[PDB]
């Protein structure tokens, strides 16, 4: 018959089907598994790859970071610099205004000749208290001269009280005037040897005057820091 | 000279070399599950190896068995079957007095 | 006949390969993914992070709470203020 077996041929037909069905099934689940370790390969090596970066960008992100905290730290300290800066400033500026007010006071007295002739008079001959010589030359502003000329008499019967011990000869009013912006009022005497120079202009009191009680009022208003 | 006298080169199909009997159709070539053994079955258990080959072992392939050869006491059969059941089946046949030819080929 | 089963089975194991061979193409496009998937990740993540960083310069009366202090100031100077000036003008016009 040439066809050696003990089934049937519809069971044989049947064992066929099975076997390549077998087949079939293992290679169903060959690839199944292929794909699922696929996919887990996937998983891991993504993570990988990605985490390979990431551990570059946050290691430069922390130092950027690092560095932007302490400049805010840094702003704030310069704000904080900043105000006491400006308070400090606020009671330089206050000490100011007061000497400015001062010097404006003065350049009131210097146009009211009413209150302004005693008081020259009284710094001409304290100046020339203090040269103690006969002869003395006075160099003033250009429109005291006229003043000053008018009251020699003055200056010189006073001084020959004060000092009997040494009398004065002549006085000398000087050709060169005082600068306008420089001296609102009162002179500067110097001796015939041009040595001895005594400023006694109103600027010059002041400033010598607040050379020591600029700090007596800082001292006085505030206290020592 | 088609009328060829011929002597005995060889023993009976259980021991003897088969190179100058089978051929290549009679083996399955190139298959990831397939392949053939043969069996050298005694005279007297033709009839058993018939209905029995086929449940020897699991992926045995259903009525594939053929005869290849024929002496005085011995048939040679082949079978085709899945390569993983081999062992098995061998074992088997051995069990049931059959002489499994062990051959290799590529 | 031994071919009508052979062939069978040998057909089925062609299919079976086919099958492995469509797995194997899954995984070759799953493996090219990987690296695809990151590359979109690593710039959304770099991004993200620098979008963080300028969120975080971009919003992180500083002088109210000192002119409480200056007016202060202000006060206790104008409150002895005109004295001292009084003073002052007294000191230098009188010897």
């Amino acid at each position: 018959s040439s066809a050696i077996t003990a089934l049937t041929p519809n069971q044989v037909n049947d064992e066929l089907n099975k076997m390549q069905a077998f087949i079939r099934k293992e290679a169903e689940e060959k690839a199944k598994e292929i794909q699922l370790k696929a996919d887990q390969e996937y998983e891991i090596e993504k993570t990988n790859i990605v985490r390979n970066e990431t551990n570059n960008i946050d290691g430069n992100f922390k130092s950027k970071l690092k560095k932007a905290m302490l400049s805010q730290q840094i702003t704030k300290s310069t704000i904080a610099n900043k105000m006491r800066l400006k308070v400090l400033s606020a009671r330089e500026q206050s000490l100011d205004g007061i000497f400015e007010e001062t010097k404006e006071k003065l350049s009131g007295i210097a146009n009211n000749r009413d209150e302004y002739k005693p008081i020259l008079q009284s710094l001409i001959v304290e100046a020339l208290l203090k040269l103690l010589e006969p002869k003395a030359i006075v160099k003033a502003l250009e429109r005291d001269v006229d003043l000053i000329e008018s009251m020699k008499d003055d200056i010189m019967r006073e001084y020959g009280e004060k000092a009997q011990r040494a009398p004065l000869e002549e006085i000398v009013i000087s050709n060169d005037y005082l600068n306008k912006d420089l001296v609102s009022g009162g002179v500067v005497v110097s001796n015939a040897s041009d040595k001895i120079e005594i400023n006694n202009t109103l600027e010059e009191r002041l400033k010598l005057l607040s050379e020591e009680a600029l700090p007596a009022i800082r001292l006085e208003l505030y206290g020592p820091s | 000279n088609l009328a060829a006298a011929e002597r005995k080169k060889t023993g009976d199909l259980s021991v003897r070399s088969l190179h100058d009997i089978v051929k290549p159709e009679d083996f399955v070539l190139n298959s990831e599950h397939l392949t053939t053994v043969l069996v050298a079955v005694p005279k007297s258990l033709k009839s058993d190896f018939e209905k029995s080959y086929e449940t020897l072992s699991k992926n045995v392939v259903p009525a594939s068995a053929s005869v290849i050869a024929e002496d005085a006491e011995y048939v040679l059969f082949n079978v085709h079957l899945f390569k993983k059941n081999v062992q098995e089946f061998t074992t088997a046949a051995r069990e049931k007095k059959f002489i499994p030819r062990e051959f290799n080929y590529s | 006949s031994q071919k009508n089963g052979i062939a069978t089975l040998l057909q089925a194991e062609k299919e079976a390969h086919e099958i492995v061979s469509k797995a194997r193409k899954y995984r070759q496009d799953k493996l090219k993914q990987a690296k695809t998937d990151a590359a979109k990740e690593i710039d959304s993540y770099k991004i993200q992070k620098d979008k963080e960083l300028k969120e975080f310069e971009q919003k992180n009366k500083a002088e109210a709470g000192v002119q409480g202090e200056l007016a202060e100031i202000k006060k206790i100077a104008e409150k002895k203020k005109d004295d001292v000036v009084k003073i002052l003008i007294e000191t230098v016009i009188k010897p």
